[PDB]
């Protein structure tokens, strides 16, 4: 399973 | 950084004439992504071949298998070539079944 | 034993087609089992081992959702990666993330990995204790001062600690018949002439799973870490593994010569000479 908590996580 | 990537050529399965086998091109060690693969029979590119999702290894440079079916023979040569912004002409390798 | 579950992002900044292209992978140990590709005609995670396919369709559409976000989440960092190093936009620049968790034999976390390159060089690493990050730059301390204030880290952790090993243990337990198993090198040698009085063996180790492996030539029970030829480990195609090392010999004397090879799946490491 991807972690979805840090898909919104920019650099 | 750029890398240049390592070529091996080779069969899935111990070569034998007549019995259908899976030719394999294996590049790694590369870096940027963007690479070109092609299949030759007897020096022309083969059709359908296939290739895995790109990956990469612990120091961050990629690999692929690029594969297609096939059937060796006594006298069919078969080669792998390869084009990357750090190789100034395509690469070609052959298909030693021993190797 | 011991597992381990891995993501791979890669993402590449293309100059005038306004989106990267955004692939990920995922592995437990040496088996690819999911994939993403935001060029494809609909991009969505596709199953790649079998033990996968029994996941329902709320398995593939959260997790197609998260690869949409992360890869538009992925073009604003690149963008912001462009601005930190003063590269103009019509530069193609990779990105690419790692992260996942490893298991011991009872399930229990032994460390936690998330970790980026920026151009193929480490970018910034959450630290063992997932509280911290190291930076590798002066643009990365940008990075790593906003996710200080981001309290990013935590997030990292509520992920690495809780659902990340949840779902390596239940995929172990649904692929256990391909993941506990270690499938030992099928090997043998081969015996190839050079002239009248040089031959070449190779040793070769077929059909193994996971990759890691060593094969190490003896002549008279001494090493020969000098004179061997060994390829770099490849994949078959099949999800096994394939290797081989060489050493050029004196005819007359090849049963001097003794291959030992050493995997996980071998109790004991096997010993084998021409023929």
């Amino acid at each position: 399973h991807p972690n979805g908590y840090k898909s919104l996580s920019t650099l | 950084i750029q890398r240049t990537p390592k070529i091996q050529v080779y069969s899935r399965h111990p070569a034998e004439n007549g019995k259908s086998n899976f030719l394999n091109c294996y590049v790694s060690g590369f870096h940027p992504s963007d690479i070109e693969v092609d299949l030759l029979k007897n020096g022309e590119r083969i059709e359908k071949v296939e290739h895995s999702d790109l990956s990469f290894s612990k120091d961050w440079s990629f690999y692929l298998l690029y594969y297609t079916e096939f059937t060796p023979t006594e006298k069919d040569e078969y080669a792998c070539r390869v084009n990357h912004v750090t190789l100034s002409q395509p690469k070609i390798v052959k298909w030693d079944r021993d190797m | 034993g011991s597992h381990s579950m891995r993501y791979f992002y890669t993402s590449v900044s293309r100059p005038g087609r306004g989106e990267p292209r955004f692939i990920s992978v995922g592995y437990v140990d040496d088996t690819q089992f999911v994939r993403f590709d935001s060029d494809a005609a609909s991009p969505r995670e596709e199953p790649r081992a079998p033990w996968i396919e029994q996941e329902g369709p709320e398995y593939w559409d959260r997790n197609t959702q998260i690869y949409k976000a992360q890869a538009q989440t992925d073009r604003e960092s690149l963008r912001n990666l462009r601005g930190y190093y003063n590269q103009s936009e019509a530069g193609s620049h990779t990105l690419q993330s790692m992260y996942g968790c490893d298991v011991g034999p009872d399930g229990r976390l032994l460390r936690g990995h998330d970790q980026y390159a920026y151009d193929g060089k480490d970018y910034i690493a959450l630290n063992e204790d997932l509280r911290s990050w190291t930076a590798a730059d002066t643009a990365a301390q940008i990075t790593q001062r906003k996710w200080e204030a981001a309290r990013e880290a935590e997030q990292r952790r509520a992920y690495l600690e809780g659902e990340c090993v949840e779902w390596l243990r239940r995929y172990l337990e649904n692929g256990k018949d391909k993941l506990e198993r270690a499938d030992p090198p099928k090997t043998h040698v081969t015996h190839h002439p050079i002239s009248d009085h040089e031959a070449t063996l190779r040793c070769w180790a077929l059909g193994f799973y996971p990759a890691e492996i060593t094969l190490t030539w003896q002549r008279d029970g001494e090493d020969q870490t000098q004179d061997t030829e060994l390829v770099e480990t490849r994949p078959a195609g099949d999800r096994t593994f394939q290797k081989w090392a060489a050493v050029v010999v004196p005819s007359g004397e090849e049963q001097r010569y003794t291959c030992h090879v050493q995997h996980e799946g071998l109790p004991k490491p096997l010993t084998l000479r021409w023929e």
